[PDB]
C-alpha cells in the first residue's frame, strides 16, 4: 500500500524496538565501534592486510550474505568464496589476535544496530526540508547516508552525544543533495490557449541546427583572452580574472590584502595597456 | 572501567562479585554453551551442530542458531535461525523465474486442467495458456523483470529554449532523473555500508520510480 | 495488467503476494530455509517482519525496572514461559534470563583471622562437618572456665 507510512511504521517499529537508553546503549554501541575500528588496525598489522578490507570482510559476516564489494582504491574481489578464506585465516591466529576479530564483529554489528534506532531522529530532521524541491523519501535517503557519516567519524571520547553531533551531518547531507539534485524550466505538455486538446509542443517552430559559433568562438576566445592574459603581471590579470571570472561577480574584498585605491589603479591602467600597447 | 582515570573501580583485596541492580532484563531463547580454557568461532555465525563449537573441540553445539560471543562470562548463546533465505522484491522473483520448468509445469497444469473436477480448472486453462505462450515461440520468463533499463534517444524527449530565460522538456526526462538518482543513491548506500531497513527503503523508491 | 501476467504464471496468490512483496519489505522463502515455527522450511510461501524477524533475530526481549527493584538477576543464566521478574515484571517470551546494564555491585572482601576458645573436654564438640551456622558444643550444665589472660575490653558487632 501507500508507501506515505510504510517506511515509518518500519522506522518507528524498531526505534519502538530500540529507541536507546539515553546514556547507557547509546555509548555501549560507539564504545563497541571503537574496539572494531582499533581491532581491526591491528588486525592489519598482524596479517598485513588493509584496515578497510577487513572492515568490510566483517561487514560481509555480519549481515549475513551479500555481494557488497565497494572499496576505496579498488572496486571488487571473489566474494562468497574468498571471504571464509580470511575468516579461517582469522581462525588459525591464537586467543591473543583472535580477541580483536571477536571485538571487531561485536562493534560493527553495533555500528549497524545504532543507525537503525538513531533513524526517527533523520525523520524529524527531514521533516522541516519539506516543501524544498526534493521528495521527503529523497529528502530522508539523504539525511540517514548523512547519519551514516555522521557514524563514521564520531568520537564518543568527547562527552557529547550523538543525537545532536549526527543532525549536523545530516543537515550537511540534505543540503548538499539539495543544491544539485532540487521561474524553473515549464513541462513540455499542457493545454494552451482554449483548454482543450493543444500540448505546448505543437505551438513551436524550428530554427537552427548547428547552433554555430559556439565551439570555435570558445577555441579562439579563452586561447586570445589567455594570451593577453599571461603578457601582463600576473597580480592584475588574474584579480578580476577569477574575481569576475571563477566563482562570484567585488572591490571592497577585491585585494587580497592593498588598498581599494591600487585595485582601482591597477586594475584600470592594466585594461589600459593590455588594450593599446604603446 | 569508565571515561576518566579519575577514580575508575580499581581492584581491591579479593572479593567475590555481584550484581544487584539491572537497568533491563533481556529474556532471549538461547542455549548457554561455556568455555574455560582456549578460543572459539565470534558472534553471528550459522550452527547446528556446526563443527568445532568451543575450547577447539570439547563443546558443540545442537540446536540450530546463530552464534554470540561473550567476553565477561566466556559462554556462547546460540539463538534460534539458520541462513533462511528470505527475499524481498524483484530480486527474489528473478530468482523465482530462473528456477522454473515450464515443460514441467506444463504437464502439472495439463493434469491440473483435466483430472481436478470443475468450478477449479478455469484458472488452470487460464495459467496454462501464459505459459504455453512462453514455450511457443516465445521467450524465457525471466526477462520479465528488469535490470537494465533502455534509456530511449533524446530528441524523442528533447530539451529547449522557448521564449527567453524559460526552457521546455519532455515530461520524460524529470522521470529518468528521478530514476538515476535512485539508482546512485543505492549504490552509495552500499558503499557508505548497508543497515537493512533504509536500504529496502532506497530499493522500493527504486521500484516505485521505475513505475 | 488484468491476468497478473507473473502472477498468474508463478504459482502465486495472482494478485496480493505479489502487490504486497514487491514493494514492501515482505518475503518468500528462496531456496532452503531449515528452521522452526509451526511448521518446518515452507519452500514457496510468505510472511511479515514479525516472523521473519523472528527469524533473522531469534527473540529477544525487554524488560523495563523501576530505579530500585531487583529480583533475580543472578538467574542470568535461566527462565521460564510467564515467569516472575520483579514486582511488577512478568516475561511469557520463553528463554533465559540476561543481566543487562547494572547499576549496584557488591565487593565481599572475605577478612580471615583466627581465635582461640575453650570446650567439654570429654564431650564429643567437634566435628569436619561443620562449617558456617552449624552447631559448635551442645548441653553442658554450665561453663564458666579460665580463659587465662587479661587486657583491655574490645568487641566487635
Amino acid at each position: 500500500k501507500i508507501s506515505t507510512s510504510d517506511p515509518v511504521r518500519q522506522y518507528l517499529h524498531e526505534i519502538g524496538q530500540v529507541p536507546l537508553l539515553t546514556l547507557e546503549e547509546e555509548v555501549e554501541l560507539a564504545r563497541k565501534v571503537e574496539e572494531g575500528m582499533e581491532a581491526i588496525k591491528k588486525l592489519s598489522e598482524i596479517t598485513g592486510l588493509d584496515p578497510d578490507l577487513i572492515r568490510e570482510v566483517v561487514r560481509a559476516k555480519i549481515l549475513g550474505s551479500a555481494r557488497v564489494r565497494h572499496i576505496p582504491g579498488l572496486k571488487e574481489t571473489l566474494d562468497p568464496k574468498t571471504v571464509e578464506e580470511i575468516d579461517q585465516k582469522l581462525k588459525s591466529l591464537p586467543k591473543e589476535h583472535k580477541r580483536y576479530l571477536h571485538i571487531a564483529r561485536e562493534g560493527e554489528a553495533a555500528r549497524q544496530h545504532l543507525i537503525e534506532a538513531n533513524l526517527r531522529l533523520v525523520v524529524s530532521i527531514a521533516k522541516k526540508y519539506t516543501g524544498r524541491g526534493l521528495s521527503f523519501l529523497d529528502l530522508i535517503q539523504e539525511g540517514n547516508q548523512g547519519l551514516i557519516r555522521a557514524v563514521e567519524k564520531f568520537e564518543y571520547k568527547r562527552r557529547f552525544k550523538f543525537s545532536t553531533y549526527a543532525t549536523w551531518w545530516i543537515r550537511q547531507a540534505i543540503n548538499r543533495a539539495i543544491a544539485d539534485q532540487a521561474q524553473e524550466p515549464v513541462s513540455l505538455e499542457t493545454p494552451i490557449g482554449d483548454e482543450k486538446d493543444s500540448f505546448y509542443g505543437d505551438f513551436i517552430p524550428d530554427e537552427h541546427l548547428p547552433s554555430p559559433v559556439d565551439a570555435a568562438t570558445q577555441s579562439l576566445l579563452s586561447e586570445e583572452l589567455e594570451k593577453a592574459l599571461s603578457k601582463l603581471s600576473e597580480r592584475e590579470a588574474m584579480v578580476l580574472k577569477l574575481r569576475k571570472g571563477l566563482i562570484d561577480g567585488e572591490e571592497v574584498g577585491a585585494f587580497f590584502g592593498v588598498t581599494r585605491e591600487r585595485i582601482r589603479q591597477i586594475e584600470n591602467k592594466a585594461l589600459r595597456k593590455l588594450k593599446y600597447h604603446e | 572501567a569508565a571515561i576518566d582515570p579519575e577514580e575508575e573501580v580499581i581492584a581491591e583485596a579479593e572479593g567475590v562479585v555481584h550484581l544487584h541492580e539491572p537497568a533491563s532484563i533481556l529474556v532471549v531463547k538461547a542455549r548457554v554453551y561455556p568455555f574455560e580454557d582456549d578460543v572459539e568461532v565470534s558472534t553471528g555465525d550459522r550452527v547446528a551442530p556446526g563443527d568445532v563449537l568451543a575450547d577447539g573441540g570439547k563443546v558443540k553445539s545442537d540446536v540450530y542458531g546463530r552464534v554470540e560471543v561473550d567476553l565477561v562470562r566466556n559462554v556462547v548463546r546460540v539463538v534460534e535461525s539458520y541462513d533462511i533465505d528470505a527475499r524481498m522484491g524483484a530480486e527474489a522473483i528473478q530468482q523465482l523465474l530462473k528456477e522454473l520448468d515450464l515443460e514441467a509445469l506444463e504437464k502439472e497444469l495439463l493434469e491440473e486442467m483435466k483430472h481436478p473436477s470443475r468450478a477449479r480448472r478455469a484458472k488452470a486453462r487460464k495459467r496454462l495458456e501464459v505459459v504455453r505462450a512462453f514455450l511457443d515461440s516465445g521467450n524465457r520468463p525471466e526477462w520479465m523483470i528488469l535490470e537494465a533499463v533502455p534509456v530511449l534517444p533524446p530528441d524523442l524527449r528533447p530539451m529547449v529554449q522557448v521564449d527567453g530565460g524559460r526552457f521546455a522538456t519532455s515530461d520524460l526526462n524529470d522521470l529518468y532523473r528521478r530514476l538515476i538518482n535512485r539508482n546512485n543513491r543505492l549504490k552509495k548506500l552500499l558503499a557508505q555500508g548497508a543497515p537493512e531497513i533504509i536500504i529496502r527503503n532506497e530499493k522500493r523508491m527504486l521500484q516505485e520510480a521505475v513505475d | 495488467d488484468v491476468p497478473s501476467k507473473i502472477g498468474t504464471l508463478l504459482d502465486l496468490s495472482a494478485t496480493e503476494l505479489e502487490q504486497v512483496l514487491y514493494f514492501s519489505k515482505y518475503i518468500v522463502l528462496d531456496p532452503k530455509g531449515a528452521i522452526l515455527n509451526g511448521v518446518p522450511v515452507e519452500k514457496r510461501q510468505l510472511l511479515t517482519d514479525e516472523e521473519y524477524r523472528e527469524l533473522r533475530y531469534g527473540k529477544q526481549e525487554t524488560y523495563p525496572l523501576p530505579p530500585g527493584v531487583d529480583a533475580l538477576v543472578k538467574d542470568g543464566e535461566e527462565v521460564v514461559k510467564g515467569q516472575e521478574l520483579a514486582p511488577g515484571v512478568v516475561s511469557r517470551l520463553d528463554g533465559v534470563a540476561l543481566y543487562r546494564f547494572p547499576r549496584r555491585v557488591r565487593v565481599e572482601y572475605v577478612k580471615k583471622e583466627r581465635a582461640g576458645l575453650r570446650l567439654p573436654l570429654a564431650a564429643w564438640v567437634e566435628k569436619e562437618a561443620y562449617k558456617p551456622g552449624e552447631i559448635l558444643a551442645e548441653l553442658p550444665e554450665p561453663y564458666l572456665f579460665r580463659a587465662e589472660e587479661e587486657g583491655v575490653v574490645e568487641l566487635k558487632e
